[PDB]
């Protein structure tokens, strides 16, 4: 995801190489930017 | 027997950017939630197309304001990122980590007068290899727009890009080149009654931006 | 391309407004995981390093990338060189325990040691700006008998809510510097 | 050739906390049988929750009695785990070794006195955020538990995990925090010939007590 | 089990490893804490 | 415990021309577009039999004049790479970076002289072991080919590869050979009003031309 | 392709050992050696 690139599994488990996350119950600027208003406004003419 | 191996050298040194991860010390360590946090961003890039950030001129400020004379030049610069206009950006402020960029350069251009003042103005981009125009008949010759103000107040011109090189640098160290890459022209057309108020201007990055080859430097 | 410009609607405009045509973007350089997932060194004390990511300067690169956002959340990566035996202690721990070797303690090997931390934080996310010197949220501790170098690695970072980056103010009209190149 | 590998610096030292094992030495060896043992525990929160021990009080001891006069107060405290009244707890024995927990810690409020003796009390919670109550009447706006003795003698309250963070820590350095995650507050309403008698209280973890990151710092 | 965490089968046996456990013929405080009365004793009003 | 694995001593040495890669330090980094440019070579003989180019001889010239006296010898040399007449040439260029070659050597011998002009030339092959011809009609029993200028102006012949090893050295060390390889032998046998005009001569790589070992030595 | 004879794949990828081309829209000299003229010109007799 970030600054790796072996391609080889990793030997420790994911219980000790990271922090495991939690569910309850990118990202934001990336829909902010992709609903920019891209067009013309008028009536273009030529 | 065991395994033979050949340790080489040459490998196996600190690199403080290699793609290997380091070894665990303490484990199973659960995290509290944190899924649908408000203001999530992961590219910096979408966050200098979707925010737009001031322009600086002299006595800075975002804005230019009208002037009534013979000399009808409003602003003029640089497409360095490491111009003084551009300083002030969020977009140089990325660009300050990175050696090479490419792609075009969104400017705002909207304006804060009254109802009944009224105005025209001309954007214009002199490409590298002669001097930048003064006159905007001298200007109407490049790749120019003109606009005036209305119901509608902002308007958006994209700065393409025009080089030899597919990407161009993001500063000089110090010594010399002339003014690479160009100059941004910005000409005032006519003016009804608008003596004295303000354009202010915008800059952010359009919508094939890109800047690679991270760097450090100084200057946080 | 005319607007409301009032409206702070993002409004982007392209080279096809006046015959361009825009081209293809490769943005991996400019995302939050790759580009703080690398070593910042920092300024270390003699014995007790608390680990926060604000002993971090503000004109480095992962400094300022890191002080863009209002939140963030990462694990930690260390590499410290240092003399005798260096010990880890969490978040919430007291600083005697950092006097105790049942706490995370690698031993001496030369030339430095490299070990990966977790979250260790009571809170969802950690904060470079709090309203309220932000408050006592860090990555634990760690001492030796003397730390000579420390640098941290974010790593699965997550940014939220930014805030501005300055780059550095010109004299002149450019800012100009010797960029590296041949003589000949 | 044989198989090239990179001996890399910083990985290989020796961490007291790491996933690995050591290398054998003396293979083959059998057990004695130890299947069916009576008290198998296989943690240590099983046994915090199916095993609550005393409260300590001044002139140590593991009881209230019940004061006749004008001032109805009986017993207060913190919701430290290093407080003083809990310090002879399984549950401060074990929050001793982690730095943070969370969730619910259930109070055990058992009555000691004769069938002619009868009382009512008074346990509530004080958030942290102004100082806490002295009166009944004034711990009437917390969240509250009000019983009374009779056939049944133990009354169980569980105090609620309220927190701004979802973990909270089990100490302070030594510096300073003020009384934060709130107050325990025992008050008796009434009493009948209650004079001098006891009332000793348990103390257990929860249902959702959680108690996490081990540490090391002294006081075996 | 304990704090152990790697991915990849141990180099050595079992034999070499551990002592080997022996059959004849968690776990007590699990069963005693799971048979916690939880409820109410009384008649719930309001 | 962990695997165990023998550093072998003799192993791991760098090598500077070893199959092995180096450890990246800075990763993604994607190129502008390379696809379509002209000129590409994928191997220096492709070039150097694609791209014949001049001989030399005294005087410093790539050409040599007809004779007109009792002796017709109009050029001699050897079959080393490493020869005087050969020493300009690319293929001489490719080959002292190598220490052995197979293969034909082509050589070209276009008539530069003018219409009223004529001429008629032998080229002979005389393998080692004795000393050279220094007569066509000692010549002629030696492989050879005998051509006269006409439309068709340019004229290849291709020298072989006669030797008791497959391989033979591009050089000599300093110390001794005679003339090993043999001799390429140059004569003319008739010219009508050919006084002074040039006969310039290329050469070039063989089909089955092949140049193994590579080695440096010096003198880019 | 160059000078490398290893017949384990690598254990970084592609994208942090080497460069990555990028397509748009050997290799002339062997064209131009492979269509060079091999023959004779005119007529062969004996």
């Amino acid at each position: 995801s970030g600054n790796t690139g072996s391609i080889i599994n990793n030997y420790y488990m994911q219980q000790y190489q990271n922090s495991m996350d939690t569910q309850l119950g990118n990202d934001w600027f990336s829909k902010l930017a992709s609903s920019a208003f891209s067009g013309l406004f008028g009536a273009l003419l030529a | 027997g065991i395994f033979p191996v050949a340790c080489s050298d040459g490998y196996g040194g600190l690199v403080t950017t290699d793609p290997k991860t380091a070894d665990p010390a303490y484990g199973k360590v659960f995290n509290p939630p944190r899924n649908m946090l408000p203001g999530r961003f992961t590219n910096f890039l979408d966050v200098a197309e979707a925010c737009p950030t001031f322009l600086r001129f002299e006595g800075d400020v975002p804005y230019v304001t009208t002037k009534t004379d013979s000399d009808r030049i409003l602003a003029q610069f640089d497409l360095s990122l490491a111009a003084k206009h551009m300083s002030n950006t969020f977009l140089a402020g990325l660009a300050q980590y990175y050696t090479q960029y490419s792609g075009t350069i969104n400017l705002h251009f909207m304006f804060t007068g009254p109802t009944d003042a009224k105005a025209r103005y001309m954007i214009a981009y002199a490409p590298p290899g002669m001097e930048p125009p003064k006159t905007p008949e001298a200007a109407a010759h490049c790749i120019h727009a003109e606009w005036d103000t209305g119901l509608n107040s902002k308007f958006t011109f994209s700065i393409p890009y025009l080089s030899a090189a597919d990407y161009a640098y993001t500063a000089s160290d110090t010594a010399e080149t002339t003014n690479v890459q160009g100059w941004v022209c910005l000409f005032q057309i006519t003016h009804g009654k608008a003596d004295g108020d303000a354009l202010v201007v915008l800059a952010s990055a359009g919508k094939d931006f890109e800047l690679r080859l991270p760097v450090d430097a100084r200057t946080q | 391309t005319t607007s409301a410009g009032e409206s702070a609607d993002p409004v982007t405009a392209t080279v096809e407004n006046y015959g361009g045509e825009t081209q293809v973007q490769r943005r991996q350089h400019t995302d939050v995981s790759f580009i703080l997932d690398r070593f910042v060194k920092v300024t270390p004390k003699d014995q007790i390093n608390v680990l926060d990511l604000m002993q971090t300067p503000a004109h480095t690169l992962v400094g300022a990338l890191l002080r863009t956002a209002t939140y963030y959340f990462a694990d930690l990566e260390v590499a410290v060189k240092h003399e005798g035996n260096l010990t880890w202690v969490p978040n919430g721990a007291p600083e005697t325990a950092l006097d105790n070797t049942t706490n995370p303690t690698a031993y001496h090997k030369a030339p430095l040691t490299r070990l990966a931390l977790p979250y260790t934080a009571p809170h969802r996310v950690l904060a470079t700006a709090y309203n309220g010197l932000p408050t006592s949220f860090n990555y634990g501790a760690i001492k030796a008998t003397r730390v000579t170098e420390l640098l941290y690695r974010m790593k699965r970072a997550e940014t939220y809510c930014p805030r501005p980056l300055l780059a550095i103010h010109p004299s002149e009209a450019r800012h100009k510097q010797k960029i590296v190149a041949p003589v000949k």
